[PDB]
């Protein structure tokens, strides 16, 4: 029969990583048939997608299991409850620290007047982390249901991925000398800030003196202060 | 093991993916393949 995808061309999704267990934000480029496989000879589809921090990656073929519907809704702390399985931020390498997108169960939850405590099974690639302390309480997601909401085609739901700047915590609505632009402290257009190779600074081209018009074509460059 | 590393000038934006691509491929057990 003619293909019917759950997720269509140019469609803002989440891909899973199988080695590590996260997922990251993709946007669908093609989805082909897959030839069926014995015994069973079901019928499926793959995606082909593009990451949107891993463009170095190019087009990377994914079984449909590993591509859902891009995470827009956040459960706030009051819906949380054990048993929910969702979408949050844990960091396996450092876990007060923030990290990856990851599945996992909600498994306590505790509140005192001066604390709120989160825990969860963390799904990984291979395992599951038991009891994992969450630190990004108000940011887990609802894993979207298939079928369920409008597709996302633009207007994308922003994530903070990474360890987090610690004089800002990589708040947008901040602005931050230390991480961001070192004159304006502007987090705009990131792909236009300089890094100085000495002091590892960042500068927005237009806030140089002079200014640049693009990004310059060396091996090389270093700042106002470190030449 | 395979190494990406975007040439000539550094940016903000290829230093924030360098930091998720380590933390991704370096430290947490992803696997970089290229051809
Ligand atoms: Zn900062
Ligand atoms: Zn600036
Ligand atoms: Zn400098």
């Amino acid at each position: 029969g003619p293909l019917g995808s759950l997720y269509k061309v140019n469609e803002y999704v989440d891909a899973r990583d199988t080695n590590m267990g996260a997922w990251f934000e993709a946007q669908v480029v093609r989805v082909t048939r897959k030839a069926p496989s014995r015994p069973a000879l079901e019928e499926d589809v793959i995606y082909h997608v593009k990451y949107d921090d891993y463009p170095e990656n190019g087009v990377v073929q994914m079984n449909s299991r590993d591509v859902r519907a891009r995470a827009r809704t956040i459960i706030k702390w009051q819906d949380l409850e054990v048993g929910q399985v969702v979408m949050l931020n844990y960091n396996p390498d450092n876990p007060k620290e923030r990290g990856f997108w990851y599945d996992a169960e909600i498994s306590r939850k505790r509140e005192t007047r001066t604390a709120r405590e989160l825990y969860a099974n963390v799904v990984l690639g291979d395992d599951s982390l038991n009891d994992c302390r969450i630190i990004f309480v108000d940011e887990v997601f609802k894993i979207e249901r298939p079928g369920e909401g409008s597709p996302m085609v633009d207007n994308p739901m922003r994530r903070k991925s990474g360890p987090s700047c610690k004089h800002c915590k990589d708040d947008v609505n901040r602005l931050c000398r230390v991480c961001a632009c070192h004159l304006c402290g502007g987090r705009q257009d990131p792909d236009k800030q300089l890094m100085c190779d000495e002091c590892d600074m960042a500068f927005h081209i237009y806030c140089l003196d002079p200014p640049l018009s693009s990004v310059p074509s060396e091996d090389e460059w270093y700042c106002p202060e470190c030449r | 093991e395979w190494l990406y590393s975007r040439r000539g000038v550094r940016t903000l934006l290829s230093v924030q993916r360098e930091k998720m691509a380590r933390l991704r491929y370096m430290l947490l057990g992803g696997v970089r393949t290229h051809e």
